[PDB]
């Protein structure tokens, strides 16, 4: 009744459909708004240009 | 670092500063003293004899 031979061996064969390969794993850089400095104003120096 | 700190606040706190000359006679000082006066000339050639 379950298809085997007399011995137990079965009769027909299986498949099991192989795991789907390796992965790729990537890494990236990441960047961010960044700002500058700001100007104040100025002292008067007491010597020339 | 510190060198630029002084040098800065040299620069910022510099000043062209008032010259003045003053001429003091020692006969007329000691002559106009309050409490303790005496006379430059008298007092010098009696101290010699």
């Amino acid at each position: 009744r379950h298809n085997l031979s007399i011995d137990g061996q079965p009769l027909s064969l299986a498949i099991y459909a192989e795991p789907t390969d390796p992965k790729a794993l990537l890494t990236s850089m990441v960047q961010a708004s960044q700002g500058g400095s700001a100007v104040l104003p100025g002292t008067l120096s007491l010597y020339r240009f | 670092l510190n060198l630029a700190e002084m040098e800065k606040v040299w620069l910022e706190r510099d000043e062209r500063a008032l010259e003045v000359t003053r001429t003091v006679s020692l006969a007329q000082f000691y002559q106009a003293l309050s409490s303790d006066n005496f006379n430059l000339t008298e007092k010098l050639t009696q101290f010699l004899r």
